[PDB]
Formats: structure tokens, C-alpha cells, sequence
């Protein structure tokens, strides 16, 4: 719950 | 004209939002260097790892304050203002004042970012929350008719009765991933945050004073009685 | 005034000494409070990774781990084989009483013998004893073997960090917990696997 | 013990001080409200030096840790924030109770011989309490902190001849700077809490050479029974130690409200411009006094010339110094003094009242009026005192106390 | 002006307290060259404070700052080297003058009756110094003062139980660190300075209460004039003041040399290895207190048990306290005392004396076993003299003051 | 160790310049003398404030700064094993004689890892970095003849005169403080005459 409420806003899209 | 927000420091959650906003939209230039993240990981309940893994991009300690990368005078340059630390903005500039000063960004063409504030005018810091809240005019939008105080709203459905008005802050429609309510809670939430980080002693201080308080009064009965006795 | 009614002037008198006592180790409680380390001391340190391939003979580096010095010497034979000889004059040759990593041998007090990791703060007042590799020094006596020498009230240790019997040291230099990485390479802070 | 009383007593006149200056010290029996101030005085010193004393032990006096320094003793150090919010409210506290203290001194007319020493050391003591308050207020180093210093500092700069090479030899430097934070730390925690303290003691000496006033102005020692007691008077400790306590506590109880609930007093006691680091280059949009000197304050924003300002704001503290020779009166209470001492009274309290709440706030055409008219209507309290404590009529002060 | 002093002698005790403290104080004529060392004392206090003072306006109390604040004072601030190396030399002064008027008393036997008090203050006194000394010590955050900083609050670890708690508690960190050194600046800047004060007004007041002694150890008293004035008495004004001005200036004299031509003293007033920046990492190779505690590190250095050394310390300052009561000798003066009195305070200086000599330097076999056999003696000039006092012959002492 | 003495005298300006001149070129490469300013010592050793600018001032600071250097105290621990420690006061740590003998006992010594030993600091952690000018010195301590820009007479010299900057930078109020104490002591004695006869007039 908490870990959902501090996501990083950038999300980076990886290979593989 | 500033807006009055209810800010509940006692919510975990709502903390823990504004933590995350400040931690993504705001320390790109904005320090917090008088507060720590273990501190705020403590107050707020985040547990140290998820505060390391979640808030912590500096590559800081848990125990470090909540520095960041852009120097003040680097950033004075820049803006042409230096950020000021944030820490205790809340306490220097109010929660109504910034609830209404980061929801009060319009474009402004003639200003060297492009945006201007209605509670600071002239403000040197851009509008980084317009992807949220979406491009914000002055223009013409419906507002609730008053007259004399004499505030008008729906009898039936409880919504107000509105009339247009040519010099007010307009969301443009389908320009920010939240709307005026998502975006007013999302504000909520920072300004909550700063709040509790400009003064995170509140809880504990009303707690600790009102136990001061009961031992006071305890003491003053005695007083009293010793002193009204040993009077006569 | 017309007969003080004592006892009940005694009475209250004791009770706002005691409530006024309590307030005063109330008001006291910020003060001494205030004294124990704070949020800028406990920041604690990080395990430190040091390369100890590079230590000549008979030498010793300073290892900086949480704000202490770590000996690292890297010991001969000579002075290894010596050691067992100066058991008579160690008050904790088996370091029964001292600090030290349960995995590290008793008496050499290291994972390996001709490596020692030494905790550099003397065990009587906490100061880096002055390291003395020398034989015979004409200050610290024939019967010397190399060791350490506390400058302050010179406490006198073994090149394995025990003290000496009737020193003001009453315990052998602590051993931090550490491991080897590598063959050469060792770090001060994690245990060393079982 | 009794033993251990006769073997000090002997070697230190332990009893014979708590018999001259607590015990067997007769003071008036009809002592008010008004006289709880003095001992509450000693009272918020006491915490001032602990709590100061404990700030130093975390506090850095220099330019680039001062307000980083503050900040880690609210946030880092265990109970910190009480001690600083203990501190702050202690210096709000004791301009509160010092003025109130000035303001019984005024009542009743306790500067008028024979404590009119009394009343000097006791402005002395003002004088140093304003000065400790002023140096103590930059150490924060804050905006408020740095530019109140700047204005106050430059303000020396008014004489005509010395005042910038004065003004530079007390800053230390060509500005504000971390030099002139480091030499007030050093006066504000030694040397002036030292000259405080020799001054508190001057003052207590001196009253108790002289004796106590009374809110009826009665001269309680022309009475006095067999024994030598004065009829009107009672024993110091213990019915005013045990009044003295009742006092401590209520003062406690409201000090502690506001320390743990209301520790910035609506940006009174500590003011929001204040908890923004101090900005060489950015001033406050309108930068004002703590509030303690927010009447000074406005007299000298009340004089249109700078030198003339200064010097008035100067004569208005100066003027409490010749109080005691400004009044005339045959009778000390103001109880019994004519209606025109009744009234200057109510004029010039309203008049410091009204300085203050304009000294606060920004220039304003009605305040600035006011604070002419006001400032006019203070000097003119002091400065008419020989002559309507003459022209007046007064009533015949009891031979005994009221009660 | 005799109009003002009548002005003010109704208002203050100005002349009668001038009257009973230093005129019309009748103190034996007989003080010799012994009797110096109270006003010196006073004097060098009056120097430490100021000059501290003047120095805190440029220190900077933190672990980053102390160093380089010490050297910005030697040579950036106007005359800033002049006030340093007054209060260090000044403090080298202080332990001098307070060791010889310690000495006076052990001499005179001034710790005894009427005395106890008195000697009681002095010895608080005593403590506090030490305290303020060694914390003082500690500010200039060289190698010395980290290093001396970290054995003297290890100290306080070797109790057997609360001892690393307590030790921990005082440090405010895990290790000597800035936090250590803001914290010790604080209480040696204002705590110490406020209780040393308190302290020698207590010491001077239960003096004057009791009387002062004289080198002959005659009670004065005894033997007065038809107007109450004793018979070897004379006025402490003006002729000890002017003696004592005299004092000064030759004090003044040394100190000055001292000052600007071996501030250094070889080393024993500024330690070499303090000049140094504090290292947590590297202690200094001679690690030694500075020359005023070597006596006391020496017997800690001379017992071989931690705990127990720490004890021996500790008693070695404490048996001071009780001397008053172990000294059963029927005479003060050692004058008129028998000869194992007087070849037992022989031993004792000696003893003092080599103690701070091989304190003063790195363990060694001769500088071990004569540590030992020092404390010993130190030790047995206390616990035996309520038996080589009574054991002892003494000489009548005269009705009047030789000389 | 046995060490050498030297007359050290602060009342040589040139000697003094030829000191900072070495100090700034050979040793703020490693350490620094943060503690005192380069206006100061130009004001005590009589260099013009450009000159001083021109010719000492490396790092591009003002004539107002601290002798900083950019190589940082850790960065210096780690490389050399030791951090070079600040010198401003190392003639009052260690002493003139201490640092003459010093500077001039660096040998060669390949067991060691800058291939140098010191007979006063042995095993400093210092490479011999005057070995351009003093030479080759190997082991009692001989210079390998032509090897160095300077014999060991000019090597003394220009060694005295660092050694004699070094001690004026431990101690720049020397001269100003024996000049003032002079006159202060003249003042005292001076003092002392009246306050002593007004002792003997009083105890009459
Ligand atoms: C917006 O803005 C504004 C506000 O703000 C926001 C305001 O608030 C206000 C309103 C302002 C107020 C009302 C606030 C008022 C506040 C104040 C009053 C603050 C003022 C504080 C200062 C500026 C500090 C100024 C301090 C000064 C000028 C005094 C300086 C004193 C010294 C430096 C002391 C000198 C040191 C000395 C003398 C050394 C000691 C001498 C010795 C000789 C020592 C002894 C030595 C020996 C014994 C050796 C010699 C031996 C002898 C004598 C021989 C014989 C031996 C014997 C001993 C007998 C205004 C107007 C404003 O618009
Ligand atoms: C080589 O190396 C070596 C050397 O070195 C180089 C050495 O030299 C030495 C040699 C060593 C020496 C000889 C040196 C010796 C030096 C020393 C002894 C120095 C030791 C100094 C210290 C370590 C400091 C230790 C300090 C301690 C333990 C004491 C701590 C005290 C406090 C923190 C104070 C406590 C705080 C309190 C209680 C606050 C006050 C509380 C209140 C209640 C205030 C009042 C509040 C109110 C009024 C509110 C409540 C109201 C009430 C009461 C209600 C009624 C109302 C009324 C007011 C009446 C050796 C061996 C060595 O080998
Ligand atoms: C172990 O004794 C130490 C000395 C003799 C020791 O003389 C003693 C001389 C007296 C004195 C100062 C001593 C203790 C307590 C002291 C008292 C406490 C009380 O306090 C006070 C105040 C408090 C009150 C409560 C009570 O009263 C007093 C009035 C009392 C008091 C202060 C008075 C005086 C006492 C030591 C013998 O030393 C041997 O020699 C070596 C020592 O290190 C050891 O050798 C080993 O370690 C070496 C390393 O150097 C190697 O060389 C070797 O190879 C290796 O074998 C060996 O173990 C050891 O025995
Ligand atoms: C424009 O409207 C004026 C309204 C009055 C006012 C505020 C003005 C200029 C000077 C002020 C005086 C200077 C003297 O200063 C004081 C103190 C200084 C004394 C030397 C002289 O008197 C005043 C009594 C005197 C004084 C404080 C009283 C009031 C004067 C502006
Ligand atoms: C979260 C998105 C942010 C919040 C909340 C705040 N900031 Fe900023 N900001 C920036 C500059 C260059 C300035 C100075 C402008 C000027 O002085 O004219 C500011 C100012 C503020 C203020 C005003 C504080 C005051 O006391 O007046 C507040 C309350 C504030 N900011 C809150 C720049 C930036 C920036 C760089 C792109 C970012 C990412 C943010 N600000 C983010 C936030
Ligand atoms: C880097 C190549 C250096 C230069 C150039 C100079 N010095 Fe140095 N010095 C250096 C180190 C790494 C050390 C520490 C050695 C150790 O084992 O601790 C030193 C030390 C000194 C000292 C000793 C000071 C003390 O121990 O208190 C002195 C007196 C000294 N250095 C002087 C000095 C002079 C005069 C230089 C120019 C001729 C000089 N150093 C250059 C590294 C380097
Ligand atoms: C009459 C006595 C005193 C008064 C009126 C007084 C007043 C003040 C004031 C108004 C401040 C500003 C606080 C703020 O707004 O943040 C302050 C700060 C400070 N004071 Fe004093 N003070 C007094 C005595 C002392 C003493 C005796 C000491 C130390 C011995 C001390 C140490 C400090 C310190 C360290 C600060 C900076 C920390 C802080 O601002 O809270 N004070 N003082
Ligand atoms: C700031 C610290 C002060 C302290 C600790 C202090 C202390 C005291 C105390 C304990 C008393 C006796 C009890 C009482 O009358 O309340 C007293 C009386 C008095 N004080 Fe204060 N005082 C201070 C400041 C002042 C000031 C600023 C003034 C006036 C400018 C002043 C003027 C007087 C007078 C005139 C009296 C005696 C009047 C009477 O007997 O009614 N004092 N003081
Ligand atoms: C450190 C600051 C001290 C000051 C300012 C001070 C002050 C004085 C003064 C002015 C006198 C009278 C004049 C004189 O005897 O020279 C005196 C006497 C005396 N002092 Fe102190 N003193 C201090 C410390 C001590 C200490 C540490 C002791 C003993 C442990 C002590 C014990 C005595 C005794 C016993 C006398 C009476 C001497 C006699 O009557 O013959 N004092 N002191
Ligand atoms: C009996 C009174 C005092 C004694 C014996 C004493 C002793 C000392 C000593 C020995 C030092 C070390 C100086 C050095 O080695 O460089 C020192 C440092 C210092 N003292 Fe005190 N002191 C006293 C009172 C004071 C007071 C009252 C203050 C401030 C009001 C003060 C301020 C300082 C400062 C700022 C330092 C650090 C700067 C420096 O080391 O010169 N001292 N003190
Ligand atoms: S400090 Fe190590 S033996 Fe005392």
C-alpha cells in the first residue's frame, strides 16, 4: 500500500 | 485571495503522496537539506527500505538530509531566482498560501517561462505541475453568483448556481492527466507534507503539552490550596 | 491569624514539594534528554573494503570503520612465532574476556595468521595505541617483541592485539567483525561466513 | 538539622541572609496581581539561561551554520524543539512581564523615593534586556534576523560625524555578515547575561534597602507593633514565596500553552519571515520589529528625519530613566493621585499600546497619524508629569493599607 | 561627592558594604608573599572572562570550524593573537596562582577552624576550574584536545556498570565529535564561568564571615583596641589593595613576558601537538595533559587497574576536601607545627611536584616507579595526618603576629 | 633522531620570499598552508600585492584567500597512504630545527613505496619531491655528485629559507609581538615604580 503510494513518477521502459 | 485547505498531518497516506510529489516534481530543484529522509521515513511510516528504494534518488543515506544536486546559485542563475529550500516553506509562507500558490499557475506568454502566478505574480519558477494539471488560462468559466455574500447553490442537487466570468483560472479541458478534484487532492497532499515537514514536532508537541497541561493544573490546585491556607 | 491549622499546612506543604519535585524532573527531562546522541550521531557507518595485498612485511595501515582506526598488519613470521612466547605476560592469552569475531582463532585473534585486524582504540580510556613493530626498543625494554604502546598511560599490547598483564588496558584491543573478499582484499563490518 | 544549621552559621551567615532578605523581611500585606511580575521575572532569566545555555551546546554562531544549526536542535536533537520553543516564548515572556513590571512601577508610583535606585537599576536592567533580545534575535540568522540587524545597525550610521565608521566598527564588517553574527552569539550568551545578572542583583539590593512599595502607596514602615514588625507587613517568605509559587504556576501554565501549541504566537513570537534563511540580497517585503520593540519602533518611523528619529527613539527610553524626578506627586498610588495622573496614565499606556501595534505593520496614512499622535501623547506623558502631578488634586493616602 | 554618596547611602549599601569588605575590614598585617594569590586569582579570573569572551566572538564551536577559527582569530582579527595567548597563558596563570594559594592554605593551616568553609569553596572552586579548564582545552579541536577529550570522558566509562552509558551520554555521540565539542563549549563559555562566579562569591563571603588567617596562624581576634580594632589588625583599605596592586603588576610583568615573548612556554602552555588538526585516526605519539593535570594523570597513570585508577584520581582531588578535618594539629601555621608536619608537606610538594613532572612526559621505568612512589606519598600526607599531627610536637604560637 | 640546528631569522625578507617562492612551487602541490591568507604574507614578507598575485598565486584565488590547494585532504590519504597535513603551523607542530633536518634527510630507500626513506619521519609516507635540487642522497646520508641542481651548501640555503618561511607562517605575530611587548613590559615596569613606592609610603 505504501510502496504503491511512493512510486516514482519516471518510469523507464528496459530491454528484456 | 487565498484558498483555504483542511490539512490533516494525523494521515499517513496523504503524507506519504506529497512525499512522493516532492520527491519527483519538486527536489529537481528544491532541497529539503533541513530534514532527513530517516526522519520522514519515521513520522511518515514508511518503512527505511521503501523509503530508500521510493524517495531516495541522490544516492543519499537514510540518515542524510534531503539535499539535491542544484546548487543555489546555479539555479538563481538559471531562473533567476534561487529555489528556496522547502523545508520550512509551510512555516515562512503558510499552508493556505501554497495550497493556493501551486494551483494558481496560468499561461503567460510574457513572462520568461511562459506562466505566471496569481498568488505570487511574477513568480521565477515554472509551472512543473502543469502535466498533472493541464494548462491553466485566465479566461472566461462558469462561478458561483454572490452578492453581498449572498452565495447561491442548488437547491435540489446542492450544486451551485453559477454565472461567467471573463478573468479566472480555467483548467483547459483534456490537457492533464488529473482533473480540478484529483489535482486539488494531489496539491492537498504536498502541501500536507510540507506542512508536517516544516513543523514535524506538531503531533508530539500537542501531545506532550496537554500531558504538561493536566500536571500544571494538578500543581496549581496544590499551589492554590498552600497558598490560601498559611493566608489566613 | 488564629490557630494555624498545622499538619494540614504540613500536609500541603509536602505535597507541592512533591508536585514541584516531579515537575522538576519533568522540566529536567528536555535537558538531559537533549544530551543523548542525536539524529547527526547516528548516522552510523558502512562496511569498509580494504585492499590489504599491498602491505609490506612487518608494516600496518590505518583503516578508517565508523569514525575508528583499524589496524591492518600484515605480520611476518618472526613476530608470529614470537607470540606464543609472550603468553606468560598477556592478562587474556586466549581472549576468553576480550571482543572478537567468534571465527577468528583465539590467540592469533585473526581469520588468517599472517593478517591481523585489530580494533585500533585501547581497551582502558580509548585512544589508538602508537604501533611498535621493533624488537628491543631501549624505551619499551629487552623482553619487548614488537606490539603496541598506548602513549597515553602506555598500555602495552601484542602484535595480536592482547594486553599485557597489570596494564591500565584490562582487555585486548577489540577484532572488528571482518572478512576476506579476496586474498588480498578484506572488508571491516560483516561477519565472515560460517 | 540543627547541628549542621549552628556549624554553617557560625562559619556563613546562611540564616542571618534568610532571616534579612526572606524570612523576617516584612514586605506589604496588600500586594496585587501587579506584583507577581518581579519574582516571574526571575523566573523566565532562570529559563533563559538554562534553555540558552543548551541552545549553545547545539548552536554554530556563524554566518553559513547559524539557521542550519537551529534547525538541527528543532529536528535532531532529542527535545531540541522544546528547548527552543522554551527559549523563544522565554524571551516574548519576559518582555510580557517586564513591561508589566514597568507598567506596576508606573501604577503605583514605586520609582518616587525612596526607589528611585531601584528604579534606575531596574532600567538598566530594560536597557540590557533590550540588547540581549536584539542580539539574540540575529543568531537564528534568518531573514527577519538579518535584515532587523541591518536596519538596527545602520541606524548608527545616523550620527552625524562617527555614525559609519561606529556603525562599521560594530558590525565588524562592511555588512551584516557572519562576523557580526559570531560577536553578538558572544555577547548575547556571556557577557550580557553576566551584566543581566550583575544588574538583577543591584536591582534586588537596592529594593530590599529600601523596602517594597504597596498598590496604596502607604508607607508601611511609619507603623509598626512592638515588635518592631510594620502593622501592614508580613513576613516575605513564606505567605509571598507561597503567592510567589501560585503565580509561577499560572505563568507556567500559559508559557507551556504556547510553547506546546502556539509556540509561534500567530508569527509574534516567532516570526514567519524568519524561518526563511537570511538573504543578503532579497529583503522582506516589509521587514518589522519582534514586537517587544515594535513602539520604539514606530517613534522612530514616526520622526520624517533619520538623526531626529534615532534620537527620539533614544529620549523614549531615556525619559523612564528620569521618571523619577518627572513626578511630582505628593502621593505615590495612583489610587490616590488627582485625575489628571489617572488619566496620563491611561493615555500613555494607550499611546505604547498603539506604537506597538503600528510598529508591526507596514507604513499607513491612519497609522502613521496615530503614530505621530501617539508618539506626541508617550513624551508628552513624561514630559508633563512635573507639572499635572502638581496641578492635580490628590487623595489622602491611608495611614494603613486597604484589604 | 559626599552629597551624592548620602544620596545613595540611603538608597544602597554602598558605604557600609565598602565599609565592612574593604575598609574599615581589619586583615592581619603579617601577609607575606603567600597572600598575593587570592586577588591575583581574582585577577586572572577578571582576564579568562573577558578575554573568553572577546575570543567566542570569533570561535566557532564545531568539529569543522574550531581549528580554523583559532588560527582566523591568530591572524585575520586585529589583536586577535594578543587576546589568545592572554587566555591560554592566562589559564596556565590561573592553575599557577590557584596551586600557590592552595599551597598558602596547606602552609598556614588556613583550611582549618574557623576556615572549613572557606576551604570547602575553594576547593569547589578547584573542581570547576579543573572542569573549565579542561573543557576549554577541548575547543581548540587540535590533536591535545580530541585526543585529552577522549581518555577524560572514557574516565567516566570505567564504572562498572553505567560507565559506557554515562560516558556515551556525555559525548552526545558514539565518539568525541563535534557534537562533543559544541557541547563543551557551551558549558565552559556560560555554565562553568556563571558557577565559578557563584562560586568565588561564596568563597570571598564565608572568608570575610570567618576571617582571614595570617602566616603566623595567630587568631588576631583575640587581642583587640579600645575601639574593637584588633591589635595586628589593619585595614584591608588601602593598604593591601595597594599591596595587592603591587602583586598585580608584577603578576602583570610575568604574564606579559609570557604573552608576547613565550606564549608557547616550550610547549607547556600551547602544546605543540595541538597545533595540529584533531585526527580521530592518529593519536599523538606523546599524548599528555597539559602541565596543570599531569600531577592527577600521573597517579592514573601509576596504578595498573583501570577502575582503580580512575578511584586514585578521583581521591587524589577528593582527600583535599576533607583536610580540614584530617589536619588535628593545635596550631595552624606550619611555623609553629612539629617537625614531622613540616617534613610531610615537604614530602607532599615534592610529590605534587614530580607527579606533574612525570606526568608531563611518556611512561618510562624510573618516570613509573617514581609515579608510583609520589602517589603514594601524595596519599599518605592526607591519610596520615590525623596521626603525625597529634604525634608531633608543636611550638607555642604567639599572642602577636612576628615580623 | 638527531637533528640539525638552524638560525632561523624572521627579520629576512628576502630570505623569507625565497621560502614562499619554494613553498608555493615545490609543496602547495600537495599541501596546504589554508590558515593564512596570500595578502598577509605578502604583506609581511614586503611582495608587492601584483607580484604576489604573479607569482605565488597558482590555484587562481585572490590576493585575499587562504593558501587552499586543489588536492584534497582524502583524495591524499589514499594515494600517498598519509594525507599531506596543512603546514601553516608545522614549524610550531614539529619545530624549525625538526624540519630543517627533515627536508634534508630524504634517502633513497627502494623497500619503500615512493623509493624514499626520511631519517627524521622514517617511513614517511613523503615522496622526495626537492630531489631535483639536492639530488641523489643515499646512505650516514651522502649526494650522489652531479645529480642535483644544487650542492649541499645551496641545498642548505635554499632549505633554510623554506624552513624560515615555514616558521613565519606558524607564527606571523613574532615580530609584532616582541616589538609590542617591549613597550608593554617598559609600561609595566614603569608602573611598577609608582605602584611600589605608593606600597612603601602607605605601609608606613
Ligand atoms: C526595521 O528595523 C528596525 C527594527 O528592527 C527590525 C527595530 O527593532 C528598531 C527598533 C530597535 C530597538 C528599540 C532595539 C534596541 C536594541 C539595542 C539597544 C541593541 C544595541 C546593541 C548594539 C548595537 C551593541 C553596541 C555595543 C557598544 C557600542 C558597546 C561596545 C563595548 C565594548 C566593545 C567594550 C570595550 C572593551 C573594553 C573596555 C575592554 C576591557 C578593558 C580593560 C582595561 C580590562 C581590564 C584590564 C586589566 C585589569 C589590565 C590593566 C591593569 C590595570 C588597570 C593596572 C592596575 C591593575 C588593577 C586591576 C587595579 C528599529 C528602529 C528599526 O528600524
Ligand atoms: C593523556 O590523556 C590524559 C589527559 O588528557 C590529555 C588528562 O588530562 C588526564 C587527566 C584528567 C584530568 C585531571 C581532568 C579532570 C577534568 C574533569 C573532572 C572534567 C570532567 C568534565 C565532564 C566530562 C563533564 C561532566 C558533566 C556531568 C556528568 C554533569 C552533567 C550535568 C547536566 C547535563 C545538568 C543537568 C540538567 C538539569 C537538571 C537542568 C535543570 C533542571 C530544572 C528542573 C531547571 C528548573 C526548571 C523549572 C523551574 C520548571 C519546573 C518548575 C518547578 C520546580 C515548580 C515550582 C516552581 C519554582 C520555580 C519554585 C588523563 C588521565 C589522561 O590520561
Ligand atoms: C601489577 O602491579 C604493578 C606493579 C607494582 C604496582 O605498584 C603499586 C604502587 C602503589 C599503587 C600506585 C599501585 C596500585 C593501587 C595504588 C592505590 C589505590 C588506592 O587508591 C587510593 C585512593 C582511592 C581510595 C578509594 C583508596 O586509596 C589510595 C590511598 C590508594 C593508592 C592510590 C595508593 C598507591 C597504589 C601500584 C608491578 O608491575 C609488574 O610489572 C608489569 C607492569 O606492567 C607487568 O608485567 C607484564 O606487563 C609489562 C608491560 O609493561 C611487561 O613488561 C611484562 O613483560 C609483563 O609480564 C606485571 O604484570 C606487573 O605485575
Ligand atoms: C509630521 O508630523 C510630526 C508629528 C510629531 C513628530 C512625530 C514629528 C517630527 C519630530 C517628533 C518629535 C522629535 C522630538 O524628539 C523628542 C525626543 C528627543 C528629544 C531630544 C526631543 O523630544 C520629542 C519629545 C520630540 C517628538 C518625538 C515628538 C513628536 C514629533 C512628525
Ligand atoms: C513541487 C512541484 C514544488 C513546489 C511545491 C514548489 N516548487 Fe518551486 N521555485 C522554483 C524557483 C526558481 C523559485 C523562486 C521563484 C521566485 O523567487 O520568484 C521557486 C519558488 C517556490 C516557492 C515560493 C517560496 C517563497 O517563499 O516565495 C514555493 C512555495 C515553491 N517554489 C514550491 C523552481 C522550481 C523547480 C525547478 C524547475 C521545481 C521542479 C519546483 N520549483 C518545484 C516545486
Ligand atoms: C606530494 C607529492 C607532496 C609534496 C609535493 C610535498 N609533500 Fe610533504 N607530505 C606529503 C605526504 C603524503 C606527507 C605525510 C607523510 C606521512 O607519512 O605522514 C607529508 C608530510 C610532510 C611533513 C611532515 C609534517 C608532520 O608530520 O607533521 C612535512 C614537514 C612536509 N611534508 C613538508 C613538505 C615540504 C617542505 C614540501 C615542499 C619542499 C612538501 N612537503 C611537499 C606529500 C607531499
Ligand atoms: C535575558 C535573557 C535572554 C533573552 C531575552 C534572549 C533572547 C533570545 C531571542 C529572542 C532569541 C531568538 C530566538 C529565535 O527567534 O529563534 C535568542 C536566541 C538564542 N539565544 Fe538568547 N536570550 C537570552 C539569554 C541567553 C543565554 C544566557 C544564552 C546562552 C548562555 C542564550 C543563547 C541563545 C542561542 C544559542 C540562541 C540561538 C538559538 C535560537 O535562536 O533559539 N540566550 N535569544
Ligand atoms: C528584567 C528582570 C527583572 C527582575 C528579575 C526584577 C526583579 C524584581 C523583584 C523580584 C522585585 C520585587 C517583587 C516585585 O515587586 O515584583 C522587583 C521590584 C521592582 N522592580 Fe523589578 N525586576 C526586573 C526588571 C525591572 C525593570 C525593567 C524595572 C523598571 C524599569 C523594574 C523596577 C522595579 C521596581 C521599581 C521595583 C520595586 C517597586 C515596588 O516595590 O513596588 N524592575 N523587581
Ligand atoms: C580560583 C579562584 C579563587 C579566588 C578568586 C580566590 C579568592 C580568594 C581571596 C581574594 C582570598 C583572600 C586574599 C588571599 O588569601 O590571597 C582567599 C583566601 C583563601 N582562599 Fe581562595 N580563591 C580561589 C581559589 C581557592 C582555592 C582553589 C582554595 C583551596 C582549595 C582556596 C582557599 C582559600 C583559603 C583557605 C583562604 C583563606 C586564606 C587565609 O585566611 O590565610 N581558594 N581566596
Ligand atoms: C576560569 C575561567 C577559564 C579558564 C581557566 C579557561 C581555560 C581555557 C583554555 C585552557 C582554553 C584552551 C586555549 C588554547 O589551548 O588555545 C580555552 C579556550 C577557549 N575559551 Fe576558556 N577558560 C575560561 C573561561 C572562559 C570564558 C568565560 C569564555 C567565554 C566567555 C571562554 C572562551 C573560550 C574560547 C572561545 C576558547 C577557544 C578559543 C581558544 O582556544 O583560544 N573561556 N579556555
Ligand atoms: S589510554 Fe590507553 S593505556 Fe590509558
Amino acid at each position: 500500500a505504501i510502496a504503491k503510494r511512493l512510486e516514482p513518477v519516471g518510469k523507464v521502459c528496459v530491454q528484456g | 485571495q487565498l484558498d483555504h485547505v483542511d490539512i490533516d498531518l494525523t494521515d499517513k497516506a496523504a503524507m506519504q503522496d506529497g512525499a512522493r510529489t516532492f520527491a519527483n516534481y519538486c527536489m529537481g530543484c528544491h532541497s529539503a537539506k533541513f530534514q532527513r529522509y530517516e526522519r520522514v521515513a519515521t513520522d511518515l511510516g514508511i518503512p527505511a527500505d521503501l523509503m530508500m528504494e521510493k524517495l531516495v534518488f541522490t544516492g543519499a543515506k537514510i540518515g542524510d538530509h534531503m539535499d539535491i544536486g542544484m546548487k543555489p546559485a546555479d539555479a538563481k542563475t538559471w531562473f533567476g531566482a534561487a529555489p528556496p529550500d522547502l523545508t520550512l516553506v509551510a512555516r515562512v509562507r503558510g499552508t493556505d498560501w501554497l495550497y493556493s500558490y501551486l494551483r494558481s499557475f496560468y499561461e503567460d506568454p510574457k513572462r520568461p517561462w511562459g506562466v505566471n502566478n496569481v498568488i505570487f505574480p511574477n513568480v521565477g519558477m515554472p509551472n512543473v505541475l502543469a502535466p498533472l494539471q493541464g494548462r491553466q488560462v485566465i479566461g472566461c468559466k462558469q462561478v458561483q453568483v454572490v452578492e453581498d455574500g449572498k452565495k447561491q447553490f442548488d437547491p435540489l442537487t446542492g450544486t451551485p448556481l453559477t454565472h461567467e466570468a471573463c478573468d479566472q483560472l480555467t483548467v483547459v479541458p483534456k490537457t492533464g492527466e488529473l482533473n480540478e478534484a484529483q489535482f486539488d487532492e494531489k496539491v492537498k497532499n504536498l502541501v500536507t507534507f510540507l506542512a508536517y515537514s516544516a513543523n514535524p514536532n506538531k503531533l508530539a508537541s500537542e501531545r506532550i503539552g496537554t500531558y504538561v497541561l493536566l500536571y500544571l493544573a494538578f500543581f496549581f490546585v496544590f499551589a492554590y490550596l498552600l497558598k490560601r491556607e498559611y493566608w489566613k | 491569624n488564629d490557630g494555624v491549622n498545622a499538619g494540614r499546612r504540613r500536609f500541603l506543604v509536602a505535597a507541592t514539594s512533591v508536585v514541584g519535585a516531579a515537575g522538576a524532573v519533568g522540566a529536567a527531562v528536555p535537558f538531559v534528554g537533549s544530551w543523548f546522541p542525536s539524529a547527526k550521531a547516528k548516522a552510523a557507518g558502512a562496511p569498509v573494503q580494504v585492499n590489504v595485498g599491498k602491505i609490506d612485511p612487518g608494516q600496518q595501515i590505518i583503516a578508517e570503520w565508523r569514525g575508528k582506526p583499524v589496524f591492518i598488519v600484515h605480520r611476518t613470521k618472526e613476530m608470529l612465532d614470537a607470540l606464543p612466547s609472550l603468553e606468560g605476560q598477556l592478562a587474556d592469552p586466549d581472549s576468553k574476556a576480550s571482543e572478537q569475531p567468534e571465527y577468528v582463532d583465539p590467540k592469533l585473534r585473526s581469520i588468517k595468521p599472517e593478517l591481523a585486524v585489530i580494533v585500533g582504540i585501547c581497551t582502558h580510556l580509548g585512544c589508538s595505541p602508537t604501533f611498535r613493530p621493533e624488537v628491543a626498543p631501549a624505551d619499551l625494554g629487552p623482553d619487548w617483541k614488537g606490539g603496541y604502546f598506548c602513549p597515553c598511560h602506555g598500555s602495552h599490547y601484542d602484535l595480536a592485539g592482547r594486553v599485557y598483564k597489570g596494564q591500565p588496558a584490562p582487555l585486548n584491543l577489540p577484532i572488528p567483525p571482518y572478512t576476506f573478499d579476496a586474498d588480498d582484499v578484506i572488508t571491516i563490518g560483516v561477519d565472515q561466513e560460517k | 538539622m540543627n547541628k549542621f544549621m549552628a556549624w554553617v552559621d557560625a562559619r556563613f551567615p546562611a540564616t542571618k541572609m534568610w532571616e534579612d532578605h526572606l524570612s523576617k523581611y516584612y514586605a506589604p500585606k496588600n500586594f496585587n496581581f501587579w506584583y507577581f511580575f518581579g519574582s516571574l521575572a526571575l523566573l523566565v532569566l532562570v529559563n533563559q539561561i538554562l534553555t540558552g545555555i543548551w541552545l549553545t551546546m547545539s548552536f554554530t554562531p556563524s554566518a553559513e551554520e547559524a539557521f542550519a544549526s537551529v534547525e538541527y536542535i528543532m529536528r535532531d536533537v532529542d527535545y531540541g524543539w522544546i528547548i527552543r520553543y522554551m527559549h523563544s516564548t522565554g524571551a516574548s515572556a519576559f518582555f510580557i512581564v517586564v513591561y508589566l513590571h514597568m507598567f506596576r512601577g508606573l501604577l503605583y508610583g514605586s520609582y518616587q523615593k525612596p526607589r528611585e535606585l531601584v528604579w534606575i537599576f531596574g532600567m538598566l536592567i530594560y536597557l540590557a534586556l533590550m540588547a540581549e533580545a536584539f542580539m539574540g534575535y540575529l543568531l537564528p540568522w534568518g531573514q527577519m534576523s538579518y535584515w532587523g540587524a541591518q536596519v538596527i545597525i545602520s541606524l548608527f550610521g545616523a550620527i552625524p560625524v562617527v555614525g559609519e565608521d561606529l556603525a562599521q566598527w560594530i558590525r565588524g564588517d562592511f555588512l551584516i555578515s557572519g562576523i557580526t553574527l559570531n560577536r553578538f552569539f558572544a555577547l548575547h550568551v556571556i557577557a550580557l547575561p553576566i551584566v543581566l545578572l550583575g544588574l538583577v542583583v543591584l536591582h534586588i539590593l537596592a529594593l530590599h534597602e529600601v523596602g517594597s512599595n504597596n498598590p496604596d502607596g502607604v508607607d508601611i514602615k511609619k507603623k509598626k507593633d512592638e515588635n518592631g514588625v510594620p502593622l501592614d507587613g508580613i513576613a516575605f517568605h513564606p505567605y509571598y514565596t507561597v503567592k510567589d509559587i501560585v503565580g509561577v504556576v499560572v505563568f507556567l501554565f500559559i508559557f507551556c500553552t504556547v510553547i506546546f501549541f502556539f509556540p509561534e504566537m500567530g508569527g509574534y513570537f516567532l516570526e514567519k519571515p524568519n524561518f526563511e534563511m537570511a538573504n543578503q540580497f532579497k529583503t522582506p517585503e516589509h521587514i518589522a520589529p519582534v514586537w517587544y520593540f515594535t513602539p520604539f519602533y514606530a517613534i522612530l518611523r514616526a520622526v520624517p528625519d533619520k538623526l531626529m528619529g534615532v534620537v527620539a527613539m533614544g529620549a523614549a527610553i531615556a525619559v523612564l530613566f528620569v521618571l523619577p524626578w518627572l513626578d511630582r506627586s505628593p502621593v505615590r498610588s495612583i489610587r490616590y493621585k488627582g485625575w489628571l495622573s489617572k488619566l496620563w496614565l491611561v493615555i500613555f499606556a494607550v499611546s505604547f499600546v498603539i506604537l506597538g501595534y503600528y510598529g508591526a505593520q507596514a507604513p499607513s496614512p491612519l497609522g502613521t497619524t496615530l503614530s505621530r499622535v501617539c508618539t506626541v501623547l508617550y513624551f508628552a506623558f513624561f514630559i508633563l508629569m512635573p507639572f499635572y502631578t502638581r496641578m492635580e488634586k490628590t487623595k489622602p493616602v491611608p495611614e494603613r493599607v486597604t484589604g
